[PDB]
């Protein structure tokens, strides 16, 4: 606990400077997300207050691209729900409460201009998926279907590349890997059933062949997803 | 399980699609003569 | 205008009853008439419907919005088209066993 | 519209990760339950209304088909009543065509 408190104090001191905080945030985005998660994970009031202060310093307007950094954090690291939960939570430090309120306000401001298509794009860029509600609610997959085929079907090409990478990495058959593969297959099936003009693009890129080959996966969910994709291809 | 039935149905659907494609090719072949006549007639008018 | 604060319905019996429950109109103590001029499409007459619509859309009527069911407004479609004045506005409310069709909307036809 | 066979509802069941739209994270449990129930009930009511409107439109189409079928009770009034028997071009005369 003492070591964690000292590390948090050092991080806060380093982030006190705006240039130093801006440099650290870009080079340690994963570390920043881990610290944000640990802020809610940790139960110590002092550690939570230090983590909130460190997050606020990185998100402070004095840092370069402060709005962009805050938006990237709220998108990739799911900072907005964590800040909302922290606001609903209770802390023994008034400074910690004020920092939590400021972080919640910043997250709300960032998410005010956010969109479901933006969340899907961020998830695709992160090359990770866990059956997000945009991939489940038909509203997003219907409104953003036209945008998927934009830029020579750039989104469809990225999804096909992600599916091919998952197929290459599917030999591990990890639970997280299986979930990601299933989510990618569902997204591909949706983007094929809606606006079927991308079927030829997927066939040319080899996505159809990869989907057909994925039917050999031992996972029952993967098998069902492959069967659904095959039915959407030529089946009924 | 039921996956065997789905694979058989999927194979049948793919086989059925081949017959439909052949009909499309047959329909196009018939239209080729009509298109050739129109092209020849248009060229004949220009030549005349 | 200030006197325009009133809503008129000329729809079917069920729609008229529902809107009266909502409380659209009032019975004029002096004129002994109410804005809830309930009139079945099959009952009364086309001439009577046209006369009621003309009275509600003219003669310095206080109705702001004229509510006519699509079924009843279809029979008086000529008068509905003729009513090109900006106010009072007219709407084609759907009726039971008579859904509203975009082709039957006189005002939307101006697009 | 996406086909029902491709609906990811079981895939969502595999995760069940709550979204912000269906319920605010910081909202109260009672408030979140009320909001979700109200939204889902409104969606169900809209679906029921759309189904009723489609049924009414189908009934109207069936009535039109019956009218076009030639049954004189619903067929064109031109063939139902003879032009000679029906009173025409007379201001003091009219036809019944029952």
């Amino acid at each position: 606990i003492q070591l964690q408190y000292h590390s948090l104090l050092l991080i806060w001191l380093l982030t006190f400077n705006p240039v130093f905080a801006n440099e650290l945030v870009q080079k340690y985005l994963s570390d920043f997300l881990d610290l944000l998660k640990l802020v809610k994970i940790t139960i110590k009031e002092k550690v939570s207050r230090l983590c909130i202060s460190i997050i606020l310093q990185c998100c402070s307007t004095r840092v370069k691209q402060h709005k962009k950094v805050i938006k990237q954090l709220l998108l990739l690291g799911n900072a907005l729900p964590t800040v909302q939960s922290l606001s609903e939570r209770k802390y023994s430090d008034e400074e910690l409460r004020q920092d939590i309120s400021n972080l919640k306000e910043i997250l709300e401001n960032e998410y005010q201009e956010l969109t479901s298509f933006d969340e899907y794009v961020a998830e695709l860029d992160s090359k990770l998926l866990c059956w997000s509600p945009p991939h489940v609610d038909n509203g997003f997959w219907s409104d953003n279907i036209d945008e998927f085929k934009k830029d020579n079907y750039k989104i469809f090409r990225q999804l096909i590349e992600l599916l091919q990478a998952k197929v290459r990495n599917g030999d591990v058959n990890a639970k997280q890997e299986k979930i990601i593969i299933q989510v990618a297959l569902n997204d591909i099936t949706h983007v094929v059933e809606l606006l079927p003009e991308s079927i030829d693009v997927l066939d040319k890129t080899g996505g159809k062949a990869d989907i057909m080959e994925l039917l050999n996966h031992s996972d029952s969910r993967v098998k069902y997803e492959a069967l659904k994709a095959t039915q959407a291809i030529i089946g009924y | 399980q039921v996956n065997d039935e789905l694979n058989k149905m999927q194979a049948f659907i793919r086989k059925e699609a081949e017959e439909k494609a052949k009909e499309i090719q047959l329909k196009a072949d018939q239209e080729y003569e009509i298109e050739k006549t129109n092209i020849v007639r248009n060229e004949t008018n220009n030549i005349d | 205008a200030e006197k325009r604060t009133l809503i008129a319905v000329i729809a079917d019996e069920d729609t008229t009853t529902g809107l009266l429950l909502a409380g659209i109109g009032q019975i004029t103590p002096e004129t002994q008439e109410k804005n809830f001029f309930v009139y079945q499409e099959g009952k009364t007459t086309k001439e009577e419907i046209t006369d009621k619509f003309n009275h509600f859309t003219e003669e310095r009527d206080d109705i702001a919005i004229l509510l006519i069911n699509q079924h009843i407004a279809e029979n008086i479609r000529a008068r509905v088209d003729s009513f090109t004045n900006a106010f009072p506005a007219i709407l084609e409310i759907p009726s039971k066993d008579h859904p509203y069709d975009p082709e039957k909307d006189s005002v939307l036809k101006r697009v | 519209t996406l086909p029902i066979n491709n609906m990811p509802v079981p895939e969502y069941l595999e995760n069940f990760q709550w979204q912000t739209r269906k319920f605010k994270l910081d909202k109260s449990i009672k408030d979140l339950i009320t909001l979700i129930s109200n939204e889902s009930s409104q969606l169900d009511a809209d679906v029921r209304a759309t189904y009723a409107n489609y049924n009414s439109a189908k009934t109207n189409l069936a009535a039109a088909e019956r009218k076009k079928t030639g049954d004189l009770s619903v067929r064109s009034l031109h063939d139902i009543v003879k032009p000679e028997d029906f009173v025409l071009n007379s201001e003091h005369l009219t036809t019944v065509l029952v």
